């Protein structure tokens, strides 16, 4: 199901 | 010496992928704690991150540490 797999993975960045 | 049984574990594995900049270093789960022996890449984030060798970002990501010496344990 969904996507275990994709380019980024915090493209929000501040999420930090 | 090292531990990680308290209330630290994710609900299997990741999804996307983690950037190589804040990855440190992988670690196995053994023993029994978290499911599948899978390795756990951390970063300066917050939490572990678990993943199965088997997606592409995750035998990437650790063959990327081999070329470096992260310094690990003797």
């Amino acid at each position: 199901v969904e996507t275990f797999g994709t380019t980024s993975y915090y493209d929000d960045v501040g999420l930090l | 010496g090292p531990a990680s049984v308290p209330t630290t574990c994710c609900f299997n594995l990741a999804n996307r992928k983690i950037p190589l900049q804040r990855l440190e270093s992988y670690r196995r789960i053994t023993s029994g704690k978290c499911p599948q022996k899978a390795v756990i890449f951390k970063t300066k984030l917050a939490k572990d991150i678990c993943a199965d060798p088997k997606k592409k970002w995750v035998q990437d990501s650790m063959k990327y540490l081999d070329q470096k010496s992260p310094t690990p344990k003797p």
